[PDB]
């Protein structure tokens, strides 16, 4: 155990100056006297700028830094599902250590141009509005942009509780290992979010990455590539995994902490010159990869919390200019009683159909349509009685459309009784109802199909499609529950 | 003008003068005659009343120049620590001239291969075990260099001994040793 | 101020929209008064996006100039070091 | 132990070289030579064995070269039940002339935050006789809470109020921490807890304990007097095992404060001339104001908002520190309703079906639901005005300027402010009268009926007399 | 923005503003005396 | 020496690095060899940094600098009353020197809690739209705060105008020793102050501390805790005085300055990372004593100009959250005739009617209910006859007594009838009329604080037979 050392020269805001070290590696974590590591991040000719992921109480002037000679790796394996881990990989569960046998560089390149194949397999929410209108694909990286409060963290859980159904069958190719990275959130948020998912047995698939508010910047701006590395396990071995940041706008807060005090030279909103380049490369590690390379994938869903909707800001015109497309969020449209507070206009998919089952291709062009030409004619509600029959026609469609696209919290549905809901609204079987019914109506009505009509729910789950004679049985149980209903 | 860099590095208004002295000095082939009037001026430097007016911040540059010639002529110096010294007084980094003079001293410190290397202990060992560590420790080096030790004393290690040999660190101490068996115990 | 200039930019696309749709019941209701109505709110919403258009150069204009000056501000406290 | 000597003193900001013994980082040092003492703490290690440290009080008067001995520790105040009825300073030094505060333990108030599987996840509605806090944002039990407004718009009424009602109602030791806010409030809370008994010069049965650090005081003393005040309530839930209630006014000064010392100490500014370290000190601060398996502690934490922006980053990154947010609007205050809790704008993690019942949560929705309405009718009231609107949407406003009046509620602390009486509503008072303003119950009465009422029964005596006088 | 016009103040908030209460000081009115 | 005694290192724009003076302490005053002073504000190693009182073209690159031993101090007393000085306290009215006997620091500390009591007598501006709808008590900090030219200094010389009724009676309780301090202004608008202060006979009891524009940065930054510090005399010798801060804005301007050239690293718009515990530091002075410290107090009148209305603005904030209420004035209600210009929407008194008499109290509860009522509807014509009886003419402050009659003839309906354009004429000849003849009931109003039934009536029927003969 003989060690290449170097002496601290200065201390302060977790930067530590550090003399000697001749050959250490950029971004190379070494270890301080108190047990705390540090990541080289600045090689200067007479010093090494060190990131602390610690408190800095620990160092002193003239304490011994060691070399580990390597640069950060995580754990990977399917040891972490069910753990909650900190940037590192530690356990912070209290559950025992983590048995992995595999190690991963947080900060591995993405795969180039040829290992890829097209994004064309869905990777279902379970929440109507963007199984049908904002499709994602495995693969993909869609972005969750809003403002606080809004609903993201929501859209994330449901996601995640979503799979279980498919992780419970026995269909290996479309089970899918979730990811949840919480940067600089509470400890009790992150503990009411284990809770949540432990409640709907979803923890057995999860990971739960955690490096909240009272943790350095380093672990903080570390957590993201960790947890995909962590997914990068998965896609490069044939299987399917998403991953969650939780929010990239606090990694972008804690990566311009150590910038700034590091002395790098700030740009607009103090931001260093590659914050576009960190999330760049956290987020085109989410591939979708050929046959010849396993068939894998990783999906991102990145978080993003913008000011007052301003998505003009620094990071959220990187973080959208990156993505493939994002689903925007809305207060007022929360306050309205659309929830998830989803805007339809905005949000976009550039994957698009590609990322759909047939049979939701079917009932959501017609309702992508249908609430287009809505948004166009809505604003001549309060005034809707003093014109055409087409408009009315417009906007009673486009109110029921609306309606059938609300959704609960924590109820993810199958994409079966997404379709058989959508086919019930834009085939015309809700206009003679009035609009303070249909979500009643869409609940009786899918205990109705879960109840008695399991053969054609399970034709449509089995085909993805909906055949002419699922289409006409499917027009008959909605025909009939409509006659009857109260 | 190419140079001839050191083999060691000093950054900073001291490291820029004794490299560019060192270099100065290898073209000549003058190492050992420039190191030994360097010793000598630093210590005429620490003269009190050459110190006070060598510090001194309102006396023109002018008349201390003059004076540095002046009192480096009544020491029949080199050319190159001449020059050094003029250098430093026209540029007005005499305060400096000591820490550049060690710099510079540091310098050949390792072209003589002389490696330093302390030895933290709890109490103060023995002379038969430092022979000992001598001649076991002289294995860790290289062509031709010789040790510099200097035996620490601090009992709060409680036991074993750290060596730092340049900048190699070995930790033989008994609380690494004992703390890390703890740390296994909980983790 | 940006504020300023975006809560009128609110306020103004607001009134254009309300009257356009006022336009569109005016004109439905067209088959004296009723086309009257009908021209008074047209002239309304061409008047509203007008101001709009104005009022979104302002904003533009506005909007670079507190990003310059917030970078000069860095810029200025980083040099001071 | 370590003697080092003053090098260097610009504004709050003083630099000391050690010879021996370099102390660590956040260790409190002692000035020598001075009347009243001076408490530096060590922000830096500069190379070559010098200090940077900020100044605790004022550094007039400080000298080059005045010796400064290490105290070996951080800030270490007085913690334990002696403290209860007593005024401390950011240094724990009592400033309410009753003597020394004889407690038998010391807490440094530098501290690490809470581990991960110590956190507790329950979640207990705790009502506060709000009709609007109640109602729309409901507090919990063990939860922080955190109050948002503008300069003028009624955190420290409201924050006054919460005390009243829970502290009296309380069983638990109250904290209150005064971080950098007006001296002359300090004195009229410390009296109107004396003349409410909640504090007890004599035969000692306190509840409560106060720790001020206000305005006047330099940057460092009013960002750590927050941590102060933070450390009693700390010893409170852990050596005890007690329910602390925490309220802290202003929390927006501990992060002022920081910015007023930042580019001192040598840091780039970031956005908005704020510190690069905004995030990680608020974040160390507020992990440490939590629940534990050990003990509960309920913050109330008044957060001041510049300019009425809330997207400030100061109040932006506060807001994900909290469990139910309250968001004070100036546009409500000038409307005359108090307290000026923007319905829209408020949030609340207990705000939830499983949680509060479905008839609270779809009351709550619904009143949300029906302000939007009115906003979005608003639009169309100042283009066509009031004559030319549907029924049903005529309907909708009258019942929602009827629900915004009955969101007001007159305050026993606003008693001089108003000249009314203080009401506390029951939380199925509330329920109730809002159900049936949304129902049409009251479409008859006048819409100055709900105006500062209690119970809705307040409300249809209100319109009976009213109407009884014209 | 669906307060924009009023919460903007302006001859087109403050004239809203006044033509709500004419309304509702008017329907007080005419809802006291029916009392 | 090098100790009590340093070299100048170099000169420029006013600042000074100083070699040696090694025992010199933070805050210090120093003495150049060509007689000026100047203040210590940077101990750094090599050098200091010293802020020179004056004309730096006289201090040359080796010049010596001696130590007083003193932190910046200056003259406090009565003897001040009736002159003009500099920040320093140097007399500059040409009338000799001012014979104080006692130096009072700058930089003092503003008083604890336990010193201080509740505001509770009235601070009378004499002022209509003030007195009744934002009052003033002795001990508060009200900011007056607006644009340029919107009528700042008009409110603050109606206040110190209005107080010679009181200081000429008897009472010692209801004296007022006003103190204008003019920072950073025109000199000939400083003497055309002094002229109207000296022709209404109100520099008797006015001290004017007066930092103008071209006097150096550091004696525009140093002449508002001069002026507080002459204050504080009074505040600590059971005395009552009021200040003016004409205004805060240029006191900013002028240490960002100072700042700026000791190579201070600048925040937000240049200005200091402290620019807010600048005013903090100076604001929480402005106190009320309890009875055991003689019961004395300093009321703050602090003046901030806003750029074209944006109270959002850094230094009108920070000044805003210091504060206990702002007066607010506008130039659109300037401009249609409102004068004194004060929007009181936005006008606040975080003390209320506590700082007020009781039979203001009880008009002007109708008065603020009647304006927010109309400032709803725009019953109207209450509103407008309210609206054209706060306005007021410039340098004619009245007595509580005649406000509260005017209050009372236009709030119990005697106006109801008259010409919004006769209203004002009726007015004065309305007071002229009182004023003639019904003394007696004047004195009553005024001795009695409250309006008894028989005060009631008695006015009742003066209004009511002036109002048939007018
Ligand atoms: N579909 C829904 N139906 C009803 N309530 C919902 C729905 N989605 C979210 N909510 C509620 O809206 C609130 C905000 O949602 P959430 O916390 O998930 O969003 P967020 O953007 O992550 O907020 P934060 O800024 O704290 O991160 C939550 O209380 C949540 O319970
Ligand atoms: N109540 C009033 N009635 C009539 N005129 C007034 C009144 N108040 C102010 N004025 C006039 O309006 C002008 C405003 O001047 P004033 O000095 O009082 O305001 P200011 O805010 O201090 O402006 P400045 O920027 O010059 O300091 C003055 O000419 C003053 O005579
Ligand atoms: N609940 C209330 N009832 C009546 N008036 C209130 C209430 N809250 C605030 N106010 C008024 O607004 C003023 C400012 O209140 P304050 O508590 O000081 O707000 P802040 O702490 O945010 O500055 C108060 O003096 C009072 O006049
Ligand atoms: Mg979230
Ligand atoms: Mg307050
Ligand atoms: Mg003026």
């Amino acid at each position: 155990d003989l060690e290449e050392t170097g002496r601290v020269l200065s201390i302060g805001d977790g930067i530590a100056r550090v003399h000697g070290l001749r050959n250490v590696q950029a971004e190379e974590m070494v270890e301080f006297s108190s047990g705390l590591k540090g990541m080289s991040l600045n090689l200067e000719p007479d010093n090494v700028g060190v990131v602390v992921f610690g408190n800095d109480k620990l160092i002193k002037e003239g304490d011994i830094v060691k070399r580990t000679g390597a640069i950060v790796d995580v754990p990977v394996g399917e040891e972490l599902l069910g753990r909650v881990v900190d940037a590192l990989g530690n356990a912070i569960d209290g559950k025992g250590p983590i048995g992995s046998k595999t190690r991963r560089r947080v900060g591995l390149k993405a795969p180039g141009i040829i290992p890829r194949i097209s994004v064309r397999e869905p990777m279902q929410t379970g929440i109507k509005a963007v199984d049908s209108l904002v499709p994602i694909g495995r693969g993909q990286r869609e972005l969750i942009i809003g403002d606080r409060q809004t609903g993201k963290t929501s859209i994330a859980i449901d996601t995640i509780i979503n799979q279980k159904r498919f992780n419970d069958g026995s269909d290996e190719k479309k089970k899918l290992y979730c990811i949840y990275v919480a940067i600089g959130q509470k400890r009790s948020t992150v503990a009411q979010l284990v809770k949540r998912l432990t409640d709907a047995d979803a923890m057995k698939y999860t990971i739960v990455v955690s490096a909240t508010a009272s943790d350095a910047a380093p672990l903080q701006y570390l957590a993201p590539y960790s947890g995909c590395s962590m997914g990068e396990y998965f896609r490069d071995n044939g299987k399917h995994a998403l991953i969650i940041y939780d929010d990239l706008s606090k990694q972008a807060v804690a990566y311009r902490q150590m910038s700034l005090l590091l002395r790098r030279p700030p740009g607009r909103e103090a931001y260093p010159g590659d914050v576009f380049y960190l999330h760049s490369r956290l987020l085109e590690r989410a591939a979708k990869m050929n046959d010849a390379f396993g068939g894998g994938s990783l999906t991102a869903l990145p978080v993003i919390e913008t000011q007052a909707g301003d998505v003009s800001a620094y990071i959220p015109t990187n973080v959208i200019s990156i993505t493939d497309g994002q689903i925007f969020l809305e207060t007022e449209l929360f306050y309205k009683g659309i929830r998830p507070a989803i805007n339809v206009g905005l949000s976009v998919s550039r994957v698009g159909s590609a990322a759909q089952t047939r049979a939701m291709k079917q009932v959501a062009g017609t309702m992508k349509l249908e609430l287009a030409q809505y948004r166009e004619v809505a604003a001549f509600a309060q005034f809707g009685s003093d014109l055409d029959a087409a408009t009315q026609q417009l906007l009673s469609r486009g109110v029921r459309l609306t309606e059938l696209l609300k959704q609960g919290q924590y109820s993810p549905m199958a994409i079966e009784e997404q379709v058989a809901v959508i086919y019930a609204g834009v085939r015309g079987y809700l206009d003679k109802l009035e609009p303070s019914k249909i979500t009643k109506f869409e609940n009786a009505f899918l205990s109705h199909v879960v109840s008695q009509h399991q053969a054609l729910l399970g034709t449509i789950r089995a085909d993805g499609k909906i055949s002419e004679q699922s289409d006409a049985k499917l027009k008959e149980i909605v025909t009939n529950f409509l006659a009857g209903f109260e | 003008a190419k140079l001839v860099r050191p083999p060691v590095q000093v950054y900073g208004i001291e490291g820029r003068y004794a490299t560019a002295l060192y270099s100065a000095a290898s073209k000549q082939n003058k190492l050992e005659q420039v190191e030994k009037e360097l010793l000598r001026v630093a210590q005429i430097l620490k003269e009190p009343k050459v110190a006070a007016s060598v510090l001194n911040p309102y006396v023109k540059r002018s008349i201390k120049v003059k004076s540095l010639n002046d009192i480096t002529a009544k020491e029949r110096f080199s050319p190159l620590t001449t020059n050094l010294i003029n250098l430093l007084a026209e540029n007005g980094r005499l305060s400096n001239t000591q820490g550049v003079v060690s710099a510079f001293s540091t310098m050949m410190s390792v072209h003589r291969g002389e490696v330093p290397c302390t030895v933290t202990s709890a109490s103060p060992l023995e002379e038969a075990t430092l022979s000992e560590l001598k001649t076991v420790l002289k294995s860790f080096l290289s062509q031709g260099q010789v040790l510099k030790l200097e035996a620490k004393t601090d009992p709060s290690i409680l036991g074993g001994m750290i060596v730092r040999i340049g900048e190699k660190y070995v930790d033989m101490s008994v609380k690494t040793k004992i703390q890390k068996l703890g740390r296994a115990m909980r983790e | 101020t940006l504020k300023d200039i975006t809560r009128r930019l609110k306020s103004i696309k607001n009134i254009q929209k309300i009257t356009k749709s006022m336009k569109m019941v005016a004109a439905a209701k067209y088959a004296s008064e009723q086309s009257a109505r009908m021209t008074a709110m047209d002239n309304a919403s061409k008047n509203a996006s007008e101001m709009i258009d104005k009022l979104t150069l302002t904003f533009n204009r506005t909007r670079q100039a507190v990003i310059t000056k917030e970078l000069i501000e860095i810029i200025s406290g980083a040099a001071a070091l | 132990a370590a003697t080092g000597r003053i090098v260097a003193v610009i504004g709050a900001v003083v630099d000391v070289q050690f010879d021996e013994g370099l102390p660590p980082i956040l260790n409190a040092l002692e000035v020598q030579g001075r009347e009243t003492r001076l408490v530096l703490e060590v922000a830096q290690h500069l190379g070559e064995s010098t200090v940077r440290t900020i100044a605790m009080d004022g550094t007039e008067g400080l000298v080059r070269g005045q010796k400064v001995l290490d105290s070996g520790a951080p800030i270490k105040i007085p913690v334990g039940p002696e403290t209860l009825g007593r005024i401390m300073n950011v240094i724990g030094e009592p400033i309410d002339e009753r003597g020394p505060i004889k407690t038998k333990q010391f807490a440094p108030i530098h501290a690490e935050a809470p581990e991960f599987m110590e956190m507790s996840v329950e979640q207990e509605i705790l009502v506060t006789g709000i009709k609007v806090v109640d109602l729309l944002a409901p507090y919990a039990k063990g939860g922080k809470i955190g109050l948002f407004g503008g300069a003028g718009v009624g955190k420290t009424v409201l924050i006054m109020e919460l005390i009243n009602n829970v502290a009296k109602a309380h069983g638990g030791y109250s904290v209150f921490a005064g971080v950098g806010e007006r001296t002359r409030e300090g004195n009229d809370l410390y009296h109107e807890m004396i003349e409410s008994g909640v504090i007890n010069l004599k035969d000692a049965t306190s509840k409560v304990a106060l720790v001020y650090g206000q305005m006047n005081e330099p940057p460092g003393a009013r960002a750590r007097v927050a941590l102060t005040g933070l450390t009693v309530a700390e010893y409170f839930r852990d050596q005890e095992g007690q329910d602390v209630l925490l309220f802290i006014d202003n929390i927006f000064r501990f992060t002022q404060a920081g910015s007023e010392v930042s580019a001192l100490l040598g840091r780039i500014p970031s956005a908005v001339g704020y510190q690069p370290t905004l995030a990680t000190d608020m974040g160390t601060m507020q992990e440490r104001i939590t629940t534990t398996k050990k003990g509960s502690i309920t913050s109330v934490q008044a957060i001041y908002v510049p300019a009425d922006d809330l997207t400030d980053p100061a109040p932006a990154t506060t807001f994900a520190h909290l469990d139910a947010t309250t968001v004070l609007s100036r546009a409500i205050a000038e409307l005359g309703i108090y307290p000026a809790v923007d319905p829209l704008d408020s949030t609340s993690r207990i705000m939830d079906p499983n949680i509060v019942g479905s008839e609270h949560y779809d009351v709550a929705r619904g009143v949300q639901k029906i302000l939007q309405d009115y906003k979005s009718l608003q639009d169309i009231i100042a283009i066509l005005g009031m004559d030319e609107l549907s029924e049903e949407d005529k309907l909708t406003v009258s019942r929602a300027r009827k629900i915004q009046r009955f969101l007001s509620q007159p305050f026993q602390v606003a008693e001089v402010f108003t000249g009314h009486m203080g009401k506390l509503v029951p939380l199925k008072e509330t329920i109730k009268g809002f159900q049936q303003i949304l129902a049409g119950e009251y479409d008859h009465l006048p819409e100055q009926a709900f105006y500062m009422v209690g119970p809705i029964e307040e409300a249809v005596a209100k319109a009976d007399k009213l109407a009884e006088e014209h | 923005g669906a307060g924009s016009i009023r919460e903007a103040g302006g001859a087109f908030g403050k004239r809203e503003q006044a033509e709500e209460e004419r309304y509702f000081r008017a329907q007080s009115r005419e809802q006291l005396a029916a009392l």
